[PDB]
RNA sequence: GCGAAGAACCUUACCUGGUCUUGACAUCCACGGAAGUUUUCAGAGAUGAGAAUGUGCCUUCGGGAACCGUGAGACAGGUGCUGCAUGGCUGUCGUCAGCUCGUGUUGUGAAAUGUUGGGUUAAGUCCCGCAACGAGCGCAACCCUUAUCCUUUGUUGCCAGCGGUCCGGCCGGGAACUCAAAGGAGACUGCCAGUGAUAAACUGGAGGAAGGUGGGGAUGACGUCAAGUCAUCAUGGCCCUUACGACCAGGGCUACACACGUGCUACAAUGGCGCAUACAAAGAGAAGCGACCUCGCGAGAGCAAGCGGACCUCAUAAAGUGCGUCGUAGUCCGGAUUGGAGUCUGCAACUCGACUCCAUGAAGUCGGAAUCGCUAGUAAUCGUGGAUCAGAAUGCCACGGUG
């Protein structure tokens, strides 16, 4: 695997573990509504223009054996084949494949 | 009024995981019907057909899921300390009715 | 090319597999590792044993050893006790408690891993490398089989280049993926050479 | 037409166009962020937008209600 | 309309300038510092550094070294060049019918004969006859599966039989049936009649849910081609190594003074429109399918269910049918606007997203030398669902109605 891509697992994560103060995850519970018209604001975003890619984007677990992101199976973690070859052998929790 | 279920990928395995909760209570309770089978259902699954970069044809994936009610019913405080020794067991599912 | 990593790929089809285990995938790199070594101690306690191939699986809380061997006195020892060795040298590396089954080779001179070890031990005694070749085939298509291939490499008859010749008889199914072919790659490892063999045995499909 | 019904300015903007109101002291201070709206309160100063090389100078009309600053900034050649 | 099944910054191989150069990953030498977190100044930012909060681990926190700074010095780095270095991965003639081992006979021999001839087939396939025979491989068969019974299940599904009984799966209950499975059966030119050489083969007939190798898959016989791919890759050379490495943003690559093959639709009235409406398959789901009621001319947002996926929720399928109205009219034809309003997700909806309301009504009066596709559950026609994911495709994947 590329030390790229890795950089950018190492950020993604990291970006998701900045922040922890109340203001930083403002737009979480700020765009709620109980009311319509005229405006609320024009401008109480005054702490959230600071972020950088820090909301989820682009998350992955990907083939769980190998980190490899092709053809993996989301409910499995693992390949559209390995999910055959693991239970051809038993070795998939309460799953099997032929001879049983 | 509690009901629990019992989930399964494989036809046997919910037999000897029907043992640690039926057959656990065998001496400790009245009677409890021989397993009602329920339907296995369709739930048709797919994947693409050759291990790497082809794109134009898929393959079907045949599995199906296995959905026991196990005709126990209400559970005392042992037989749901049993069940939640069950919802610590790896490959099989366990869910409460309320 | 189409040469192929028999021993790899080709291995998990239309044959059993020589493992069988379960982990968690945040530690799958260090049960793989622990698959060699639970192998690493116990082939030198089979060092004379004339065995195929060994089986090692995994299931929770156990583990089972099936050794296929041509020889199956030398592997249980003085009274047919010391067969419990082949489980200590695994369970002190596992940590568990160890089972062994030992299984009989049905015609020892017709398995590769066997043929191999039977012509790498006529190439140190320096004998004519064709006629150790075209015994084993003589040998092993009279024992059965509907084809054999073998390639030998190294020092050929007391050339003065490593070079690679080889024989065959009958059919050997290498492109067709249901053959169950059975293979080997052995060295001699000389003072003046490698001296390699290779061996294909074709006995029927899946 | 703006977003979510206000005007907005974020503060590496506002810190360009409140030094600036008609004519300033230096030259028209500049700015990279083309994907930033201008809205009525930045009427009547100049600017200097980036063009992806060098910068040249754009002037807030008097009929500004909200346009993004890479629309009328000179940035094409075309023939 | 294809390279590697969703494109704003992302991804990206381009250009301009930044922010770096033992780099991020790694082995390692010295010296002053624990490392993180929080925040201010400067920059849009990659960062340049203080100030506070702090002194962990092993150890006697004498000391040590992760780790941080700073320097030295072998170096680290690259979906860069190249299948014209390889291996693997597959691609192709092709489901094509043909390729070998032990052999015979003939010729000086390349090689022939057989494998030719008479009948025939999906086929060197099956037969007839003959100087050729056995044994193998591919084909077929084998393996996978579907059209329908039989037995097993029997629930919160189904409800015929049975005792109640506005007679309702509703109660007692039942296994009859759809439903959801696993087995057992069924298909073999097999049985019957013809033609033919009462051979093979072929067309009919009966049987059945249904054949005329039942249809579609799986293949890798002997071999062809130095096909594609350094792109998951592994790796020998080459190239760039304070950079062609990387990392932040702006220009963009959905560009436009040139030239077109190939797409796709309207131009009604054996009907449309308005109103009332029938009958589906394959699908999606407690980090989901999304309701009711409220508001908005609507996207959607509120208040917030139902359901464990039969029943809830997505979602009263459309064509069609009936009545009333319309009348080749630029129509109720047809379809892009320029202006203004919004609704939603996000470093961003300018160029260039999704989604919605109001009006403008341009082109089109049916298309040139010409040219295209399917022989039946098919052509055409009329409708339906879904994945990917912050947001984003009538492209991509699939199915029923009429036939």
């Amino acid at each position: 695997a590329k030390q790229s891509m890795k950089a950018r697992e190492v950020k993604r994560v990291a970006l998701a573990d900045k922040y922890f103060a109340k203001r930083a995850e403002l737009k979480a519970i700020i765009s709620d509504v109980n009311a319509s018209d005229e405006d609320r604001w024009n401008a109480v975003l005054k702490l959230q223009t600071l972020p950088r890619d820090s909301s989820p984007s682009r998350q992955r677990n990907r083939c769980r054996q190998t980190g490899r992101p092709h053809g993996f199976l989301r409910k499995f973690g693992l390949s559209r084949i390995k999910v055959r070859e693991a239970a051809m052998r038993g070795e998939i929790p309460g799953l099997k494949k032929a001879s049983w | 009024r509690i009901r629990i279920r019992l989930k399964a990928f494989d036809h046997r395995l919910i037999d000897q995981a029907t043992a640690e909760i039926v057959e656990t209570a065998k001496r400790t309770g009245a009677q409890v019907r021989g397993p009602i089978p329920l339907p296995t259902r369709k739930e048709r699954f797919t994947v693409l057909i050759s291990p790497h970069v082809n794109k134009d044809a898929r393959d079907q994936y045949e599995i199906r899921t296995h959905l026991r009610l196990v005709d126990i019913v209400e559970p005392t405080e042992k037989t749901v300390d049993a069940l939640m020794r069950l919802d610590l067991a790896a490959g099989v599912d366990v869910q409460i009715s309320l | 090319g189409q040469k192929v990593h028999p021993n790899g790929i080709r291995l998990g089809i239309v044959k059993p597999w020589n493992s069988t285990w379960f982990a968690n995938t945040k530690e799958f790199a260090d049960n793989l590792d622990s698959d060699f070594k639970v192998r690493q101690y116990l082939t030198k306690e089979l060092a004379k044993a004339s065995v195929s191939r060994i089986v090692i699986e995994r299931p929770a809380k156990s583990i089972r050893v099936t050794i296929h061997t041509a020889r199956p006195g030398i592997v249980i020892g003085k009274k047919g006790e010391d067969v419990e060795k082949l489980r200590k040298v695994v369970a002190d590396i596992a940590g568990v408690p160890a089972q062994i089954n030992i299984a009989e080779v049905r015609k020892p001179e017709l398995d590769a891993k066997l043929v191999a070890d039977s012509i790498t031990s006529q190439l140190e005694r320096r004998v004519m490398f064709r006629r150790a070749m075209k015994r084993a085939v003589q040998n092993a298509m009279r024992l059965g089989a509907k084809g054999i291939k073998v390639e030998v490499s190294g020092r050929l008859g007391g050339a003065e280049i490593a070079r690679t010749e080889w024989y065959r008889e009958g059919r050997v199914p290498l492109h067709t993926l249901r053959a169950d072919i059975d293979y080997n790659t052995s060295e001699a490892h000389t003072t003046y050479g490698v001296i390699g063999v290779k061996v294909w045995i074709f006995k029927g499909e899946i | 037409r703006s977003l979510k019904k206000g005007p907005f300015i974020d503060l590496h903007l506002l810190k360009k166009v409140e030094k600036a109101v008609e004519s300033g002291d230096k030259k028209p201070l500049r700015t990279w962020s083309r994907r930033s709206t201008i809205f009525p309160n930045m009427i009547g100063l100049t600017i200097a937008v980036h063009n992806g090389r060098q910068h040249v100078p754009v002037f807030v009309t008097d009929e500004m209600v909200g346009h993004k600053l890479g629309e009328f900034a000179p940035t094409r050649t075309y023939r």
